[PDB]
RNA sequence: UCUCUUACUUUUAACCAGUGAAAUUGACCUGCCCGUGAAGAGGCGGGCAUAACACAGCAAGACGAGAAGACCCUAUGGAGCUUUAAUUUAUUAAUGCAAACACCUGCAUUAAAAAUUUCGGUUGGGGCG
RNA sequence: GCCUGUUUACCAAAAACAUCACCUCUAGCAUCACCAGUAUUAGAGGCACCGCCU
RNA sequence: ACUGAACUCCUCACACCCAAUUGGACCAAUCUAUCACCCUAUAGAAGAACUAAUGUUAGUAUAAGUAACAUGAAAACAUUCU
RNA sequence: GCUAAACCUAGCCCCAAACCCCACCUUACUACCAGACAACCUUAGCCAAACCAUUUACAUAAAGUAUAGGCGAUAGAAAUUGAUGGCGCAAUAGAUAUAGUACCGCAAGGGAAAGAUGAAAAACCAAGCAUAAUAUAGCAAGGACUAACCCCUAUACCUUCUGCAUAAUGAAUUAACUAGAAAUAACUUUGCAAGGAGAGCCAAAGCUAAGACCCCCGAAACCAGACGAGCUACCUAAGAACAGCUAAAAGAGCACACCCGUCUAUGUAGCAAAAUAGUGGGAAGAUUUAUAGGUAGAGGCGACAAACCUACCGAGCCUGGUGAUAGCUGGUUGUCCAAGAUAGAAUCUUAGUUCAACUUUAAAUUUGCCCACAGAACCCUCUAAAUCCCCUU
């Protein structure tokens, strides 16, 4: 097994110079061996990607999926450790930069079928990962306007060369 | 044939070959013509004379007989009075 | 090679434990056809073409060929200036340091094969000196061999060993084809 | 791995180790010796060499005995080395015909014989070969005493031999009591076969019977250590008093 | 004739394994 | 290995089989070409040329009676008693240029060989040797080591 | 993934231990010792292949002939079966015939 | 179908369960009517001594000397028991000294042992 | 039942939550028409069509999945059965001759019972001819 | 198809098998079946109640 | 008239396009003998090389988050009701 | 960054040497009563003979010789001679083995998987996915291009075949494992040479030594010895069940329990390796059923359906012979170059094989191909393209 996500919290950056932008705090948290399918967990992860901590908690509190409660607990733990250990000043000033689900260690069981035949059940387990970044959530990527899209087309037109000649 | 005998691990000789063919040390195999003792009343004198003769074998037939007989049968035999003594070696043979 | 006896053996599908029953019927299962769980294909099955039994690699070169090989080895050493003849192998002392220093001073090789006429009469000094060394090896005249002569950079011989080798190797030249093994009595062979 | 000894020597090794080792030497030698039985069901070759007609050359000829099966009922009787021939035949005596399993059995007759040495009438299932052998030997006693084990081929026959030999060795007065002259006449008639009683006891005993006999001979209730210690102490005190 | 192939049961330990 | 058939499967019929047609080596009648071969006596030839060569090179000493033992010791002939060799036969080859005077004992001899030996002042006698005596005389030292 | 992620432990071979240093000695015992001993007598190993060589069938036949009586029961059964199979293979199967 | 579990009286039909025991030694026999006659002489009678006044507590004081182990032997017993009388009567019929030719006739026969423990 | 089907209830079903298989699977960025071709195209030629994706139905095709077709032919491949197929009577039952003074043994003959093995090829597929 | 019953457990329950009844053949006899029986008995079979014909 | 090949020419180089089969030159990795010492050389050996056998074992996919599975109701979770 | 990846030693393989308290046969592991009952008896078959039937192997040298043999596939002597570890494996390997354990089967019997820290714990890489779904069009690539696609070209692979994109076979994919063994005679290279070889054997340049030289899986089967009558067929012993109504001592009627399974529907990886619901036959008898026992495979049993005999009985199951055999199918793993498609005969033979033909390699020698005249038949009155032979070139 691999446990690099936990280790990611132990990297210490060199002290920043006075004339340097303040580095946003990054907190890596995870929960391992959740009795839940990673495919089902991925939907919740994708839902909360890119949102503020408070918005993600609010969305999860009112979601009927089992994984929602687990993700809410993980997010609360991440917030607590960010405030206590990673010198994050405000609880709410955190956004989910990364949220993914990974395959866990799964157990194999037998499903009995009708004619002495069988299938191999998989007691599925999944991991859950979160990175919380300090600061307001990055603004959503604006849809590209007609002006920008036509500008791209004209750039493509200008990029044309006389191919296969001097 | 038996390439490796179960008791000695050696190559065996097919005695059917020894009972029918004569090997000349030069490598030629001598044989009698089939049917030389059969229905001689209906065969003509010339046919009988042809059948009463000792005949050599093809190259492939000689190779087959050599494979079916072991080295002991290809040795040089200095028999007392061998009727085929003079035929054991070739003379004035080019290629 | 001629002394080599490889002791590598693998169990064939007949010798692997079990594998007597047919794993499943020929037809109707929808699986590959099989006749035993110990065929070469299966995990834990036999080895189709593996090392079989203790195998010997014994073969004898003609004694004339081997004697000629010894002669050629001696000529190569002499021509390449690795052969050193001695009056005797008597050392002033049994200290291996003396022998190593002598070899270094005389610019001998890293490895020296010293040869004496017979094992019994080998001097005690040289016996002690070479018993503790690894690259200096003392052998009787009867032990000379091409492999050792090549493995050792220099070959040290004594005058009686030279005479012994000359006689033994030259006899092969001008000897008859054997009537019977030379161990048996002959008119003039010791 | 490989056994230290060939498997065919294991019985001999067992003979050399254990109670079999303590068995008497003569009995062990009698067990070891393996003289070939007299031909019964095959005609032996006249000589060791024969001029084969095919090529007119002198070739060595060997007598290969025909395997004989002795049913257990034989050991209760006297078959003159005769037994069941369990073999095969070619139907109509041509090798190109079917091969069939054939058992040839001897003709067994129930007869009564008088043993002069044993002075007892024995009813025995017997073969005509055994009757002819008895006639040749000039009596049942002579046949029993002359015939070796490998030709007699009968546990009952060997037991009769043991009884006769034991009576000869002991010169038992139980042979025709109140008739010493007749007893002496019989013993003198069968004198030449007399052997020591020690050997006669073990004559004709199977290996298991010999083992049991030796065990019964050497079975001794352990001597109490009281007696041994008393003897040792008495001897030591005697030495102290003497010196 | 009637062609029937009996079902083959896999060894139990494979599905009974535990962490 | 080819494509299918018996050849690729490694199951082609035995040597001499002709696919079912009566084989060549079986459709030829049996004749006594080699009948009694193991009982025919064989005599190694010893040409007078070979004898003169040996005498000239000193491998056979003509000053002493020459017999099978001396010929074998000089390596003039190689006798194989186990291969039904019964000795050595003198051969007229080289008679014209034979000049050595020798007392040679052989097993067989030709009239011309005898004539040459006698003309050169020598003596020739034909002596029989049964297989055991022949083996002993050809290799006396092994016999002496047998201790018989 | 069938490749190890670490270098194997260094393998040190003493080229001048006693065995290597004296290897080959007395291989010329015959020619250099009045032929009192044949070099094949220097071969230490199984009794049935001391100074003898052959294919698998020949080796099995020799093993059964020389030590078969001293072999274990199942080992001897295996040797008999191997001899049978090798006989069939060498005398009935092959490209050349 | 269970072969690896020990065969006990708890397994089997009524007859098996009744017939098999648990190792307890028999105390009597069964007569007609399945009436059990208990024999008193077959009941082990614990010969318990009178511990009043006994001075040997179960444990030994740690302040006790350590002595070499000397397993008693037949020779040692003979020397300590019989040898004195043998010497005395030698200076001055082994039954008088103590030897018993046969264990038969005794309540406690040494061989074959006929007493418990 | 049907002309001629309709209405409702339960299960199923669809959505939400938990748990969670199976056959199958060369890779697929997996369209229609005509023609072609190993003789019936999603993939080739000529045309036509064509932003990307889910969800629910359908069963026309993927010569769809499933069982190395049970039909048919072949194999000097098997096996079951029947016989006036070939070879035997080892086995029993009878007899007859020996051997012994009815039984047993040996040798023959006759039956029952069986046993081992085979059942050619060409062939406008095979059979018949 | 007389009938009640039996059968291809897992595609055939039937007109198939059995069946009382009838018919054919064999057997004159005891200590392990037949049978602790003895020709009105036992066994091996065919067909299928009964009734009428041939 | 033009277009049009791997035909031919052109500049350089040439052993570098037939199934079964056959001849030959090299060679990955392993061990052994001597070298070598950040990966090797000369030789001797051999369980010496896998895009394919409804191949064997193990892992993980597709079908698929699909087919299927489950807890009568309220409540003080005492109890009651259907 | 998750699943995961690796690892070194647990042991094993081949040789040498050496010979190796109590309980328990009754229902085993059960303290404690009149026994009697005791064992020897040819292997067969597969397979080869291309069928099969006689037959078919179970120190060196003589010798694969004498002999045997449907004299054929093949079998095969004797006299005589003298006789100290690893160019092994290293957890799919090596023993099956961490274990004959778990698990499976009534039983015989079958039979696994796996572990990896450190001196001390009293201290980056397979597949699959996710980061990060997707844009018109097409074996998914190549030529390219400023530019991923757009443009043009391109009918996956293997096997099999006359011919496959084929809608013929195999393959989900990754890792690991998984398949050419050898004589005779030749060829090359040495040694020695009328001799070679370390007895035997060969020799009219031979001989000695070396190099090179022939696969894997798969049947239905056959035989031997065990194991099976807790299912089922029948039987033996001693038991049990059969309401109610009509009739009356019933192989009687209706109809419960019970037994069976006519028909339909559902189900068809099912609740079920034969079931559920309804419907239906019997249901005091030749009935049904519990218990213990018996008949065992050249067999048993059978109200014959070639039924049933532990889920798959035209003849059980397990083990062994056994790596059965298969002219049949499938598979047969590094690079590169070269030569290479070709008449027929025989054959229980046409799905194969031997010979020929063709093909390949090496060697010796001299003619090879193309082809000028001249020349090669009458029957038949006429009559084709041509062919053979053939110097020159
Ligand atoms: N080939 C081989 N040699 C062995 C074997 N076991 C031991 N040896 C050798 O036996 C010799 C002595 O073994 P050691 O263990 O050193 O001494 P030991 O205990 O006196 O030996 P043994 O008497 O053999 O038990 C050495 O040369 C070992 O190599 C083995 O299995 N095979
Ligand atoms: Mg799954
Ligand atoms: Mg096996
Ligand atoms: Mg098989
Ligand atoms: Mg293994
Ligand atoms: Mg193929
Ligand atoms: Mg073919
Ligand atoms: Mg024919
Ligand atoms: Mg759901
Ligand atoms: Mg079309
Ligand atoms: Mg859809
Ligand atoms: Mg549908
Ligand atoms: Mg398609
Ligand atoms: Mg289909
Ligand atoms: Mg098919
Ligand atoms: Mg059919
Ligand atoms: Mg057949
Ligand atoms: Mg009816
Ligand atoms: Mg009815
Ligand atoms: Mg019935
Ligand atoms: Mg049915
Ligand atoms: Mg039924
Ligand atoms: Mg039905
Ligand atoms: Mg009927
Ligand atoms: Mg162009
Ligand atoms: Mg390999
Ligand atoms: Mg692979
Ligand atoms: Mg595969
Ligand atoms: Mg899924
Ligand atoms: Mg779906
Ligand atoms: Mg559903
Ligand atoms: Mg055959
Ligand atoms: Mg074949
Ligand atoms: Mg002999
Ligand atoms: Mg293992
Ligand atoms: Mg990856
Ligand atoms: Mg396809
Ligand atoms: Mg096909
Ligand atoms: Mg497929
Ligand atoms: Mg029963
Ligand atoms: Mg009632
Ligand atoms: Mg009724
Ligand atoms: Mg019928
Ligand atoms: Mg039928
Ligand atoms: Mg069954
Ligand atoms: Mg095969
Ligand atoms: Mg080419």
């Amino acid at each position: 097994i691999s446990r690099k996500w936990e280790k990611k919290n132990k990297i210490v950056y060199p002290p920043q110079l006075p004339g340097e932008p303040r580095r946003p705090a990054e907190i890596y948290h995870c929960r391992r061996q959740i009795k839940y399918s990673k495919d089902k967990m991925w939907y919740l992860a994708k839902l909360i990607r890119g949102m503020s901590i408070d918005q993600a908690l609010a969305q999860l509190e009112f979601n009927d999926k089992k994984g929602a409660k687990i993700i809410k607990e993980v997010l609360l733990e991440a917030q607590d450790m960010a405030v206590r250990d990673h010198n994050v000043e405000f609880r709410s000033n955190l956004y989910i930069a990364e949220s993914t689900s990974g395959r866990g260690q799964c157990l194999k069981r037998i499903r009995y079928h009708g004619r002495g035949r069988f299938g191999i059940m998989e007691k599925v387990y999944c991991h859950y990962f979160v990175k919380l970044v300090e600061g307001p959530p990055p603004p959503p990527e604006p849809p590209k306007t007609a002006v920008a899209h036509a500008k791209e087309y004209i750039q493509q037109l200008r990029s044309r060369t006389i191919v296969h000649t001097l | 044939l038996t390439y490796f005998s179960a008791r000695k691990g050696k190559r065996k000789t097919v005695k059917a070959v020894i009972d029918r063919f004569l090997r000349l040390h030069c490598g030629l195999w001598v044989r009698r013509k089939a049917g030389y003792k059969k229905k001689l009343w209906k065969k003509t004198p010339a046919r009988k004379k042809r059948l009463r003769e000792f005949v050599f074998c093809n190259k492939t037939q000689s190779k087959l007989l050599d494979k079916m007989t072991t080295s002991f049968w290809k040795r040089r035999n200095w028999y007392v009075d061998d009727p085929y003594q003079k035929y054991h070696d070739r003379t004035n043979l080019k290629v | 090679n001629f002394k080599r006896i490889s002791y590598a053996k693998t169990k064939t599908r007949a010798e692997v434990r079990g594998g007597g029953r047919k794993p499943w019927p020929q037809k109707g299962t929808g699986r590959a056809r099989h006749g035993s769980i110990r065929s070469p294909l299966w995990r834990g099955g036999g080895v189709a073409h593996g090392p079989r039994g203790p195998t010997s690699y014994y073969y004898m070169l003609p004694m004339k060929v081997r004697a000629l090989g010894l002669k050629v080895a001696l000529t190569v050493k002499l021509a390449q200036d690795d052969l050193h003849i001695m009056d005797s192998l008597e050392l002033p002392t049994g200290d291996p340091q003396y022998l190593t220093e002598l070899a270094h001073y005389r610019r001998w090789g890293d490895s020296v094969l010293l040869v004496d006429l017979t094992h019994e009469e080998m001097p005690q000094s040289i016996v002690e000196a070479t018993s503790r060394l690894k690259t200096f090896n003392l052998i009787p005249a009867v032990g000379l061999n091409v492999h050792s002569m090549l493995k050792h950079q220099t070959l040290v011989l004594t005058l009686p060993t030279v005479a012994f080798l000359e006689d033994k190797l030259l006899w092969q030249d001008s000897r008859y084809r054997p009537l019977y093994p030379f161990s048996l009595p002959y008119s003039d062979f010791p | 791995p490989l056994h230290k000894y060939p498997v065919w020597l294991w019985k001999r090794l067992q003979l050399r180790e254990g109670i079999c080792s303590r068995l008497p030497g003569h009995y062990l030698r009698s067990l070891e010796e393996e003289r070939t039985p007299t031909p019964v069901h095959y005609r032996p070759h006249g000589a060791k060499f024969k001029i084969n007609p095919k090529n007119g050359q002198r070739e060595r000829v060997e007598d290969v005995p025909i395997p004989i099966y002795f049913p257990p009922e034989s050991q209760r009787g006297l078959w003159g080395g005769e037994g069941w021939i369990l073999g095969q035949i070619y139907a109509n005596n041509d090798k190109l015909s079917k091969r069939l399993k054939k058992v040839w059995k001897p003709q067994l007759f129930e007869r009564e014989f008088y043993s002069e040495i044993l002075d007892k009438k024995f009813t025995v299932t017997v073969t005509m070969r055994t009757l002819d052998l008895i006639d040749e030997a000039y009596g049942l006693d002579f046949y029993i005493l002359k015939t070796p084990k490998e030709d007699l081929c009968s546990k009952f026959g060997m037991d009769l031999k043991r009884g006769m030999l034991l009576r000869l060795a002991r010169q038992d007065p139980q042979l025709h009591p109140e008739d010493p002259e007749r007893r002496a006449a019989i013993y003198d008639k069968y004198k030449e076969f007399a052997i020591p009683e020690e050997e006669a006891e073990w004559v004709g005993l199977t290996l298991e019977e010999a083992i049991e006999k030796q065990r019964l001979l050497e079975e001794k209730d352990p001597v109490p250590l009281f007696k041994i210690y008393v003897a040792e102490l008495i001897q030591q005190l005697q030495q102290q008093a003497l010196s | 004739k009637k062609r029937f192939t009996p079902p083959i049961y896999q060894p139990k330990f494979k599905t009974e394994k535990e962490f | 290995r080819g494509h299918k058939g018996e050849r690729q499967r490694g199951t082609r019929p035995r040597l001499g089989f002709e696919g079912g047609q009566t084989p060549f080596y079986i459709r030829i009648p049996k004749y006594g070409f080699n009948e009694g071969h193991s009982f025919r006596r064989q005599y190694k030839p010893l040409s007078l040329n070979r004898l003169q060569y040996l005498i000239d090179l000193g491998r056979v000493d003509p000053s002493q009676p020459i017999d099978l033992t001396q010929l074998v010791n000089g390596r003039g002939v190689t006798i194989q008693p186990l291969k039904r060799d019964y000795g050595v036969q003198l051969v007229e080859e080289g008679a014209d240029t034979f000049t050595a005077k020798v007392n040679i004992e052989v097993q067989l001899a030709s009239e011309l060989a005898i004539a040459a030996i006698e003309k050169n002042g020598g003596v020739v006698t034909t002596a029989f040797y049964d297989p055991r005596s022949l083996d002993i005389v050809c290799k006396p030292v092994p016999f002496f080591l047998r201790g018989q | 993934i069938g490749i190890r992620l670490t270098l194997p432990p260094p393998k040190v071979v003493d080229r001048w231990n006693e065995k290597r240093a004296m290897f080959g000695v007395y291989d010329n015992i015959g020619i250099l010792g009045n032929f009192e001993k044949h070099p094949k007598e220097l071969i230490r190993g199984p009794i049935w292949l001391r100074g003898w060589k052959g294919n698998e069938l020949q080796r099995c036949i020799r093993k059964r002939k020389m030590v078969g009586s001293r072999m274990f029961a199942d080992d001897l059964h295996n040797l008999n079966k191997r001899i049978r199979y090798l006989y069939k293979h060498f005398n009935r199967h092959g490209k050349f015939r | 179908a269970d072969r690896m579990s020990k065969w006990t009286s708890k397994r089997g039909p009524r007859s098996f369960r009744g017939r098999k025991g648990r190792g307890a030694k028999g105390i009597g026999f069964l007569t007609s009517g399945w009436r059990f006659v208990q024999i008193k002489e077959m009941v082990p009678e614990f010969v318990v001594p009178d511990l009043t006044g006994f001075k040997l507590k179960p444990y030994v004081s740690y302040l006790a000397p350590e002595s070499e182990e000397t397993p008693l032997t037949a020779a040692q017993l003979f020397s300590e028991a019989v040898a004195p009388a043998i010497e005395k009567d030698f200076k001055d019929n082994l039954e008088k000294y103590g030897f018993e030719p046969t264990q038969e006739g005794k309540l406690f026969q040494l061989y074959p042992r006929n007493f418990l423990r």
